[PDB]
């Protein structure tokens, strides 16, 4: 049901400059719809859908240095498609929380 | 609610950043969830958990200088059912006295991690059925005999997956009941001995794909339902559906086989018992069904069977 | 605004008898996907650039029982949004 493409704001982190930077991006949110089995045959199906990209294409972005360090590149996912699906464990970590899209170590 | 280092709401706690450099002796033993995260934790120490009877819930997750777990950590927590242990890279060394009876265990997870070894599970003995979920961590090369006997009465539930297995023993499934085995994506994978499954009971859902398994063994398929096999191309013969009498349902890779099952029927016996009543499907145990349902079905022109 | 109910007891369509329903936890939680921060990076051997928070509705408590002719099934006491277990690939 209701998953949806929302704006987000995430954290760029430059460790070597001890800040980050933010920036607006295109991420999903929202909530789908699972059921607890109540009949547990092995054979089942089980399965639960979570929301998540069904289609990402990398962006790159400008990332400022401070004295003493260059200014650099760096690269990031930004979602095209979302949707109730399975959570794809070649890219994705799947998890129950992460530390949030917009953590930084330095604030 | 409130406490020196961890965030706390409602009996769960949360340990979190670069401060926490050990456990917290202070934490409640009314504590229903711990969890700690992004901790400088090199070693989680002996019996460190040991005496939350309230206890359910464990996680461990994102911590980079934790090399070790103790003996004797998981143990005395009879409410546990869940225990998460993510994103740990430099922890190598899990103790084989870690690992304690825990008869509520339902859900035992090791993912993204250091260890060179399935964990010892001899000693859970858990009531519950359990999921063990162990996933993404390379340099875990083989597992042995008896890997997973006494992890519970209850039967199991085993996802091997995208690890770094390529060996196999005899019997390393033994004393175990199996409902489903996932070993997929494990690409060095060459070779499951004749003996795996033996002493083990099922499995009923087995995955291989994406290895280059290039046998199945002869006996202990007596019980499946469910073969996965997508990309496993050095797998070219197959059992005859004589030695599968379980099997519903195969995902395969090469046309032929899901030929050969469509054009051998199988079932008498005629069937029973009551499913009486009074583009997929739900709920239905009746045997209703149809042959084998297969894919790839040789769709796309072509005949079966070659000529 | 799409209406996904919240998480919460309900009635089992199957299984479900007259004056002996069975009650099955179903419904919403919230789930959602971001890049993943370089912090956590620093903590995977295996690399993911997407990280997922999710949860699913399932059985707090439940009581087991057998109906219909010796299908033992739980009868769903409580419901939570909580660790998802068959979400993967
Ligand atoms: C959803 C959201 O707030 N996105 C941010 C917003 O804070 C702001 O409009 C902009 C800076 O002007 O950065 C973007
Ligand atoms: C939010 O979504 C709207 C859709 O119109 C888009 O224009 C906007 O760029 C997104 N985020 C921000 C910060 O504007
Ligand atoms: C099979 O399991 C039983 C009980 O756990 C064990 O005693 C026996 O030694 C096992 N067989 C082998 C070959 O290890
Ligand atoms: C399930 O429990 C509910 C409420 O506790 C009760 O109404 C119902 O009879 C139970 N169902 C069965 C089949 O025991
Ligand atoms: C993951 O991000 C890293 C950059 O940090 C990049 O090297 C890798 O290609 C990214 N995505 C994929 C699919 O590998």
């Amino acid at each position: 049901n209701s998953c949806e493409l929302t704006n987000i704001t995430i954290a760029i982190e430059k460790e070597e400059c001890r800040f980050c930077i933010s920036i607006n991006t295109t991420w999903c949110a929202g909530y789908c719809y699972t059921r607890d089995l109540v009949y547990k045959d092995p054979a089942r199906p089980k399965i639960q859908k979570t929301c998540t990209f069904k289609e990402l294409v990398y962006e790159t972005v400008r990332v400022p240095g401070c004295a003493h360090h260059a200014d650099s590149l760096y690269t990031y996912p930004v979602a095209t498609q979302c949707h109730c699906g399975k959570c794809d464990s070649d890219s994705t970590d799947c998890t129950v929380r992460g530390l949030g899209p917009s953590y930084c170590s330095f604030g | 609610c409130h406490h020196r280092i961890c965030h706390c709401s409602n009996r769960v706690f949360l340990c979190q950043e670069s401060k926490v450099t050990e456990i917290p002796s202070d934490l409640p033993r009314n504590a229903i969830e711990l969890r700690f995260v992004l901790t400088k934790l090199r070693v989680i120490q002996k019996g460190a958990f040991s005496g939350f009877g309230d206890l359910e819930k464990i996680e461990i997750s994102q911590n980079d200088v934790l090399e070790v777990i103790e003996a004797d950590v998981f143990s005395n927590l009879p409410k546990l059912h869940e225990i998460r242990i993510e994103k740990a890279n430099n922890l190598l060394y899990i103790n084989p006295e870690a690992f304690q009876n825990l008869p509520n265990l339902q859900y035992l997870l090791i993912s993204n991690t250091g260890i060179k070894h399935l964990p010892d599970v001899h000693k859970i003995h858990s009531l519950q059925k359990v999921l063990l979920d162990i996933q993404d961590n390379i340099n875990i090369h083989t597992i042995e005999r008896n890997s997973f006997v006494g992890l519970s009465f209850e039967s199991v539930i085993l996802w091997l997956n995208k690890n770094g297995i390529q060996e196999i023993h005899n019997s390393a499934f033994n004393g175990t009941q199996l409902d489903e085995l996932n070993l997929s994506d494990n690409n060095n994978l060459e070779e499951l001995p004749n003996d795996v499954f033996h002493g083990a009971s099922g499995p009923v859902i087995l995955d291989i794909s994406r290895t280059r398994i290039h046998s199945l063994p002869s006996y202990g398929l007596e019980n499946l339902k469910k073969l996965r096999a997508r990309s496993t191309y050095n797998l070219k013969k197959l059992p005859t559906l004589e030695k599968l009498v379980a099997l519903m349902e195969a995902s395969l890779t090469y046309p032929s086989h899901c030929c050969a099952f469509a054009n051998w029927r199988r079932q008498i016996s005629e069937l029973h018992p009551i499913c009486n009543k009074s583009t997929e499907f739900d709920y239905d145990l009746c045997n209703e069904v149809v042959d084998v349902t297969c894919s790839p079905k040789p769709d796309a022109f072509n005949p079966c069977e070659d000529i | 605004v799409q209406d996904c109910p919240e998480c919460t007891l309900q009635e089992n369509p199957l299984f479900s008898q007259p004056g002996a329903p069975i009650l099955q936890c179903m419904g919403c939680c919230f789930s959602r996907a971001y890049p993943t921060p370089l912090r956590s990076k620093k903590t995977m051997l295996v690399q993911k650039n997407v990280t997922s928070e999710s949860t699913c509705c399932v059985a707090k408590s439940y009581n087991r029982v057998t109906v219909m002719g010796g299908f033992k099934v739980e009868n769903h006491t409580a419901c939570h949004c909580s660790t998802c277990y068959y979400h993967k690939s």
